[PDB]
């Protein structure tokens, strides 16, 4: 290896919600290596599914490769002066819904490093910030309390407690996909019973896809 | 184009050796380098083997690649198996134009101890009933294996309408969590005497009951 | 005549 | 003047890049023939890749095009030939 | 900006050619590491040769050296990288 | 001899 | 200033 | 602007 | 092969007589191929001996190779703009006496084409043009007559008859190396007996090493 | 540096197969390409085989190269042997710095018919005696095999002093030529009654005699 463990850095951006037929551009900022001398790839993973290769480009950008499923709709490109990889996606379809990963290739087809991924959602459904309901403690010395984060679209939602001051005993549950197309999740925290009355417990709900931040006080 | 076929599941106890095959249809496997990736839940894939048998700086000698042309297949072997090796494994190769990933193999380390589920049931909040809606929240956690059955009851009579249940998922403590929701009308909630979440795990059933004020 | 040269070359000229 | 383009394990083709607005007017750009490299048996091996070797060069342009009184000296990137790279370094 | 010099089967070293009398002042010249090429097993194979790829480039010189009022635009030959050539062509 | 007005670029 | 250029470039200028 | 006397070479 | 049979042309010049310790430069004019992309070699052959590699140079001239026997005394070089190969030989010794051949190499050590050769003679002995004696015919209808080309140094001598008009029946014999260091050879021609008296038979002797051309009339 | 060893001589009849070995001392032969050259009398070497077994456009299928690492040797084989194949053969290879030629193998096609030698003896010219020197010229030609014995006699008595004889050489007609010289004083020439050149070929002796005016 020409590079030590951890020096290659790949950071994707540009994912989001788009309607069928829509367009979106993914960006991948690279560092820790001589970008212009590496072939780069895009790989995706639909939620609960396997990895699927999307596209590839040579170091110079002179050669491009595409999976049959995206040919004529997607365009891979790069700016070697900006150390950035791109993916312009046109006529987007429900099947394109995935986490898209940026990849460094030693030669065409030998992927050596992966990015963090960026989520692309193709749906006719409008973005919707959640409705936050407190889940009040009641009937051990330990009380369970939470927040019901109801009817949001698309994923993801982030749940924190007391602006991140409360991290222990927090259990944020994976979301349920309702028949409606909307998601719901729950975040619970176990606290001493004696602290109810003395302490204020607030769940901070962040839904970046709709720019919604909601703080709900959870009372006994 | 072509495809790579690998088993869906592979199982073995700690210290023992597992092997994941990856068979190529169109083209000769020996003409193109085969890569192996490890994927942890909610994480980016990490490289385990590149160029048929090369190990990145930091991957243990337990992991080793091999190729066999008399079957057009590549293999990943994991000797001295640990609990940390439980993950999803993908093989990958190419031809002069395409790049192809295998369907993935899910690794299970047998021998892990059984865990009873922790069930907590929440009735609808006052804020929600005010919005003229009602949701019962059943949260199941700390269970192993991740196979659970959720059944809802109103007083004593069963209920199949308005129930949405998640698929189990691995927690940070290597145990499982799930959740089930009962969307009711405030009228359905206010009419019944109580409601109960029954969760079955390896034959034993744990129940939680809530009542309208 | 009007000639445009890189800033790089202008630095070298000085 | 050179036949390396044909004798290389990463062989290339020369493409004429014609522009009367710049000096030199014709630049012959290397374009790699294959994705892989010709191995020890005369076959294209995909355990390696043919890659172009680029060089930044100074060129003089009529800036703006066709005009007589003004000109601009600028650096451009050009493909010179191809080399053979492997994923394994030894 | 590029690491092909290290990943090539015909690898090379860059040598700084420093001359304050010309622009560009520093030119990095490719010098081949081996006579042969690194084969499929990481060994230097002498059934083939590493050869430098040369490109004629324009350079500006202070002609005569150090003088302020005069300059000369001339073409020079430079080694850009190395390729791998075989005696058998297929 | 000719009149040359030379300017930089960036 | 005195600038020397190739005959090649002088042909292109015309 | 500057005075430039340009000559060829061979 | 990139080149057809006969297109590669290699022409050496510069051989001659030099004294021990002397200097000489060999030239090899090339054509029919892209000279700058080929490694070139010098190979020699001492009279009555095997081939011996002398020196090699890469296409660019950036690398040079020498046999142990000539290291520090000989220098190979090339002018790729003139398609010419050179060999500068200094501190020349008796052991360097040979025909020197120019060679085109496919890669270092794979010689594919040879020149015509140029003769280098290292000796303390002065050049000496020959003394030509007629070998008069006497005692079938066929008379043998010739020229004795005596005491010349170095080789070679060329013998023609009647300015090349008489070529049939001519037998020019290989030279004898006398104990003196000087060479001698004989050229004989068989002519009809009846032509003696009618025809004038003249041997034209050319010894280029001493710039000597001698024409001897051979009478009955 | 290193060396290549090949036999000095190789013999076979027309139509039959010959083989010339070339053994390398220092270094592995299989790591470097081996070349084969043909050299005709007074001619530049021509390529017969390059890169172990490649034939230049124009070289017959009769010629073929092979290499054998279990002996560190290369071989040149010539099947369907013709009289035109009679020449000197050289193997050639290299290492990362040196280039080395083998000592050469001389090829002989057996079956060629015996030829009696044609001897012509010339006495000293008047121009030469005028220069106060004397040379007797014995010219031997059209003989096969190229093994000849030259003995000079003055009247009947032998003479070993002042005799210079060439080594036989191949002629254009594939037969041999030689020449012998007797450097005398005009006094030695003018004193004797006659002089004779005796040339022996395969047991039979052919004599020529000249006399001073």
């Amino acid at each position: 290896n020409l590079y030590f463990q951890g020096e290659v850095q790949l950071l994707e951006s540009g994912g989001g919600l788009v309607q069928p037929g829509g367009s979106l551009r993914l960006s991948c900022a690279a560092s820790g290596f001589t970008f212009s001398s590496y072939a780069m790839s895009w790989v995706r993973q639909a939620p609960g599914k396997g990895l699927e290769w999307v596209s590839a480009i040579s170091g110079s950008g002179g050669s491009t490769y595409y999976a049959d499923s995206v040919k004529g709709r997607f365009t891979i490109s790069r700016d070697n002066s900006k150390n950035t990889l791109y993916l312009q996606m046109n006529s987007l379809r429900a099947e394109d819904t995935a986490v898209y990963y940026c990849a460094r290739d030693l030669i065409h087809g030998v992927t050596r490093n992966w990015g963090q991924g960026t989520l692309v959602t193709v749906s006719s459904a409008s973005t919707k910030g959640p409705s936050v309901f407190p889940l009040a403690p009641s009937s051990g010395g330990t009380a369970a309390l939470g927040c019901l984060v109801k009817d949001y679209f698309p994923q993801p939602v982030t749940v924190s407690w007391n602006s991140g001051a409360l991290t222990s005993g927090v259990h944020t549950f994976p979301a349920v996909l309702q028949s409606s197309g909307l998601y719901s999740l729950s975040s619970v925290v176990t606290v001493p019973s004696s602290s109810l009355g003395t302490q204020t417990y607030i769940c901070n709900v962040n839904h970046k896809p709709s720019n919604t931040k909601v703080d709900k006080k959870v009372e006994p | 184009n072509f495809m790579l076929t690998q088993p869906h599941s592979v199982s073995e106890s700690p210290g023992k050796t597992v092997t994941i095959s990856c068979t190529r249809s169109s083209g000769s496997l020996a003409n193109y380098y085969v890569q192996w990736y490890q994927q942890r839940p909610g994480s980016s894939p990490t490289i385990v083997i590149f160029a048929n048998n090369q190990r990145p700086s930091g991957v243990p000698d337990r992991f080793s690649g091999s190729i066999d042309s008399s079957s057009n297949s590549a293999s990943l072997t994991i000797s001295g198996l640990k609990t940390e090796d439980e993950a999803d494994y993908y093989c990958q190769t190419y031809d002069p134009y395409s790049v192809v990933f295998g369907g993935g193999t899910k690794l299970t380390v047998l021998g892990q101890p059984k865990a009873a589920p922790s069930v907590t049931l929440f009735p609808p909040s006052s804020e929600e009933l005010q919005a003229n809606k009602a949701t019962l929240v059943c949260l199941i956690s700390d269970f192993y294996p991740g196979a659970v059955t959720v059944a809802w009851k109103a007083d004593s009579s069963p209920v199949k309408a308005g129930v949405e249940t998640t698929t189990p998922s691995k927690q940070s403590n290597n145990k499982y969590a799930a959740s089930s929701y009962l969307s009711l009308t405030p009228e359905q909630w206010k009419s019944h005497r109580s409601y109960s979440c029954q969760v079955t795990h390896e034959g034993s059933t744990v129940e939680k009951t809530v009542a309208p004020t | 005549i009007h000639v445009t040269i890189p800033a790089d070359l202008w630095d070298w000229i000085n | 003047s050179s036949d390396y383009y044909d004798r290389s394990t990463s062989p290339w083709n020369l493409h004429r890049n014609e522009d009367p607005e710049r000096y030199p007017s014709v630049i012959w750009e290397a374009k790699c023939r294959h994705l892989g490299c010709i191995n020890a048996d005369g076959n294209v091996d995909y355990h390696m890749n043919s890659v172009p070797i680029q060089q930044e060069i100074l060129v003089l342009r009529r800036e703006p095009p066709h005009s007589p009184n003004s000109f601009r000296l600028e650096k451009i990137l050009v493909s010179v030939g191809c080399t053979c790279v492997t994923p394994i370094v030894h």
